[PDB]
């Protein structure tokens, strides 16, 4: 239990690791077959500091046949995935769509520094899971140069 | 719903202490009032928030009551107490008057 | 809470342990700065330049144990999500560090466990 | 000092008691006497863990003689309170109305894990007071069940 | 910072005490989930059957001490509201955590009050 | 982190030090209520009559310490900024408290310093 | 190390001193030199405790030649700085200004109770710095008295 100390806080880091380097399918077909939408949910978020380089990016934008996008509204701390190998450019259709879209795995859509419980409009994401550690200053310093 | 006013009629000899009752629609919310209209002129208030009467309203005059159903009550009736006499509620934005409670001496 | 260290015997050694399905690289970004004007806003990185780059290789499958326990404490997360009401975002480093010093020290017996002072160095004062 | 320890931060629990447990009047026209309209204070907000089950609530709309409700309009935190007996549905007018109305008992509008300074349109809510208190997982599990 | 457990003497205490107006009944919800697929947001419950019945029995005026300290600390919990500025939302729980690890450590005598540490183990292995 | 405190020899000190620029009244503002129908909302103040005046003198350049240390924080304030994505506001008192009991307490030998455990009643009681 | 005890987290106060105590260049010609748009940055704010009577604040409105404000819609929680000596009104213009307004030198833009990255739309401030500090329960009730 004594095992390791923390000196700062800020020395604790929450790592968000993609669904890409667990080996799942990167196609966005397969991929759409991991989320679905659901009324009655409050979407909750939450930030982290470091996150993997992701292999595959999605911007889906999915539609009412009228028009109307049912993804919801980006909170302005939500912004686009830092660093994507491919970004798949994705415009859906589904007119039966109620509530919101949610990760049938349990999994968060990766955004900048923030993982979320829904897909936003219009912002590039990747699946992925985040993780807490602790890293001091010196270690954490000697992995980025 | 349904705004009610018993008795509907009612016969009393004078210095008789009668009672009458109002069951309001909802659960009260704003003020309950109760209007004496004398046969030909125009109704004024002697109660009103269920209890407290105007000023000049004789002492003989009162009122109780709580929730949806409420209640009139005269001490001593007099000679000029006769009345068609109506309670009113205020709720959604309407103010309903009760059927009336005619007495009579 | 685990931690990620050099190796003790560049190697970094976790202190989790669980009890080819795992990618071998590990590419990470992170936004800390080296410590002349770059710390003002105006100046210094934006929104592009603002991230570094970083690699972990895996040591006696170090990444393996980092991606696993991602994908064991999201199931914890989601229902420490489930209680606060706040929509929008939600410290979790804040929270990890005082269950950290509530674990340490949140009445503790001198000798044995779940205390953690050292009388090492006391022991030899007194004689 | 010393009696009781704390052992995680979930543990740490605030609980809202209802007014119509102290025995207050729960009547919609005495409780109405208990709020009034203020202008130049913020509205201020806390999250609670655990509530009492109220026996009266109360889903207001003060509207101007125009229609303009005075109410504010209630954060996407804010949800309707989880467990009322009765819920009396209200519509008032105030033209004289100015700033936002606030309890005069010091009081907090209780809402679904929230407790609020100033009542929100819409939304239904109950007169309570929150309390902090420490109870273990084992202890919370068996009240629960 | 009261605390409610099982009796030691299913009956409860409540460490706090003050020195027919409270109601004896005391329901009460909470979201706790006992700890398969149910942790998932889109599993699980919603809105509506999120919430878990309780009840808590009045036991030498336990509901009514609870419900008394309600009735106060509100009054300080109105003057902690004024001095923050965010009209959202503001996490209490974690506040009264490290309030509670800042009166027992945030110097200390090993002996007497306001130290709780336990040397009834040190004293008998240095005989 | 530094603390100021009344004089022990109204004078007051501060516990920093930095190895005419300055202003040397310094007249400040504050929210904080003396502690009876005050504290509710509707009652009390509102943003008019809610700040108190207060005032600190010079002695031996308090004022000049003070205004030198906001100088030379605000560097690594910004630099705190950068890594928290949300724009509201963000209570930094939270974290200054976890702070200062994690450089306290965040496995400590009784002997020597890092470790503020008084066993100076401890020596004399063993005796 | 040891030196100082923290009783309560409310003991602890962040200061925000004034430029103008710096004796820097109060007036708003010199003060607008400090000042410059730049896109792509997000604002943050901080909020203290205390905070310095100020000697001149400033009310500032530069807006697009079509009459375009450039300046950010300030959130609920900004409010104007409580105590200034003497307030200047100014509006500006500026058809090339891009992004949000921040400070050059680093400072922060002082308002109410919070310290911003950016100056906000319509709401008086002044620049300056916080300072973190601790204050026991006595100490402060002697200095405001
Ligand atoms: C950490 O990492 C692990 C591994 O990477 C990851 O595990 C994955 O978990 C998800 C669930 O969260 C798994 O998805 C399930 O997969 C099974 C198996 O699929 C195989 O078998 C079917 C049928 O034989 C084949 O057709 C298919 O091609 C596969 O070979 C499915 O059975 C699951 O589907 C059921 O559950 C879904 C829940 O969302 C339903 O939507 C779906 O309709 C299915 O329901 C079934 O029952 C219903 C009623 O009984 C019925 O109506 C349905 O028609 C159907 O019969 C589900 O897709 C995934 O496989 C796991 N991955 C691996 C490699 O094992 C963790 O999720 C991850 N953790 C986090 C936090 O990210
Ligand atoms: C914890 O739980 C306790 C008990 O449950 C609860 O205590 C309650 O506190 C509130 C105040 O916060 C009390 O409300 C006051 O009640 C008194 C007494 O009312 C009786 O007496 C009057 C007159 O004799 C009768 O008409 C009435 O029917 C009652 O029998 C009132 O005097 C108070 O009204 C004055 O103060 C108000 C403040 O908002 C004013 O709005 C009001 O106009 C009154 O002002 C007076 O003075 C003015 C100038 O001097 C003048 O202009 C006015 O006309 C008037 O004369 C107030 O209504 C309540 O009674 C307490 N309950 C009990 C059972 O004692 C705590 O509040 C609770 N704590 C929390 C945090 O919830
Ligand atoms: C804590 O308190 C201290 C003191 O109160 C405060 O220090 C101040 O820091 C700011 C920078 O943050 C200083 O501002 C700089 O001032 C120098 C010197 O100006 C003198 O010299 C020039 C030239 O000789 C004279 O014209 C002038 O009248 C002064 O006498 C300037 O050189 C700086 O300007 C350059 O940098 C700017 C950065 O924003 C550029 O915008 C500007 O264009 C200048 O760039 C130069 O180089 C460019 C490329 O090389 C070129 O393109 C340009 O044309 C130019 O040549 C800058 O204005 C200020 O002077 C300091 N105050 C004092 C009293 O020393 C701290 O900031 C404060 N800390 C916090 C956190 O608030
Ligand atoms: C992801 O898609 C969204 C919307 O489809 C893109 O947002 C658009 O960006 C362009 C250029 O900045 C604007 O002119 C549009 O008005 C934006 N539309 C919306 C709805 O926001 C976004 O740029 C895409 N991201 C990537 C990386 O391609
Ligand atoms: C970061 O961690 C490293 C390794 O844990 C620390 O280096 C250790 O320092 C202690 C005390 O000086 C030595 O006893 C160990 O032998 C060191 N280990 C190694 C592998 O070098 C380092 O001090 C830490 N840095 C900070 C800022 O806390
Ligand atoms: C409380 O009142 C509000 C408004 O009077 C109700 O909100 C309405 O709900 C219906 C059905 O969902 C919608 O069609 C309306 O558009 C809503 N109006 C507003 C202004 O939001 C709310 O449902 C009521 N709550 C309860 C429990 O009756
Ligand atoms: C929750 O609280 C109960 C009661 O305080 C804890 O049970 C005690 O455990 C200690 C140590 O094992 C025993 O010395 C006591 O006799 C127990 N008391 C009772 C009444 O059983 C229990 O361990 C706590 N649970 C957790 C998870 O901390
Ligand atoms: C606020 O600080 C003052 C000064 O540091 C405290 O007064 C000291 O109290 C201790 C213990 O009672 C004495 O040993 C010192 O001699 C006192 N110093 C002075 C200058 O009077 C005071 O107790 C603190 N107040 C609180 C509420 O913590
Ligand atoms: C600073 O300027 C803003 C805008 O120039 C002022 O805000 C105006 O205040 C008046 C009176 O309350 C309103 O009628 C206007 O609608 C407001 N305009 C805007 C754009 O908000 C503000 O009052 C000024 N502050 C000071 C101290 O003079």
């Amino acid at each position: 239990v004594c095992s390791g100390t923390l000196q700062k806080t800020e020395d604790v880091h929450l790592m968000g690791f993609t669904l890409s380097g667990q080996k799942v399918a990167d196609s966005p077909l397969e991929a759409s077959k991991r989320w679905a939408f659901r009324t009655g949910v409050p979407p909750k978020n939450v930030e982290y500091t470091e996150g993997e380089e992701a292999k595959t990016c999605y911007n889906i934008s999915v539609t009412d046949p009228s028009g109307k996008s049912l993804l919801l509204d980006p909170p302005s701390n939500i912004r686009d995935y830092p660093k994507c190998k491919t970004v798949h450019h994705i415009q859906g259709q589904n007119p039966h769509a109620q509530g919101i879209a949610l990760h049938l795995w349990g999994a968060f859509f990766l955004y900048d520094r923030v993982a979320s419980t829904t897909m936003y409009r219009g912002k590039v994401f990747t699946e992925g899971n985040i993780a807490a550690m602790i890293v001091n200053k010196t270690v954490h310093r000697m992995i980025f140069s | 719903i349904q705004m009610t006013q018993s008795p509907s009629s009612l016969s009393a000899s004078v210095g008789d202490r009668v009672t009458i009752t109002c069951q309001a629609s909802q659960v009260i919310s704003n003020y309950l009032n109760w209007y004496q209209q004398k046969p030909g002129k125009a109704p004024k208030l002697l109660i009103y928030d269920t209890s407290n009467l105007k000023t000049g309203v004789p002492s003989r005059f009162s009122g109780s009551g709580s929730g949806t159903d409420f209640t009139f009550t005269i001490s001593s009736l007099q000679p000029e107490d006769i009345a068609t006499y109506y309670c009113q509620q205020y709720e959604n934005l309407q103010f309903t008057f009760g059927p009336g409670t005619k007495v009579d001496i | 809470s685990p931690s990620f260290n050099t190796s003790t015997n560049i190697s970094l050694t976790f202190s989790y342990f669980p009890d080819n399905d795992c990618d071998a690289e590990l590419r990470i970004w992170s936004v800390q700065e080296d410590d002349g004007l770059s710390w003002i806003p105006f100046f210094g990185p934006g929104i592009e330049g603002l991230y570094t780059a970083g690699l972990i290789k895996n040591q006696n499958n170090l990444v393996c144990r980092l991606r696993r326990l991602a994908n064991q404490t999201a199931k914890s997360l989601e229902l420490l999500l489930r209680v606060t009401t706040e929509e929008r975002t939600f410290s979790l480093i804040n929270r990890h560090a005082i269950d950290f010093l509530l674990t340490r020290w949140g009445t503790c017996k001198v000798l044995g466990p779940d205390c953690c002072i050292g009388i090492e160095d006391l022991s030899k004062n007194i004689s």
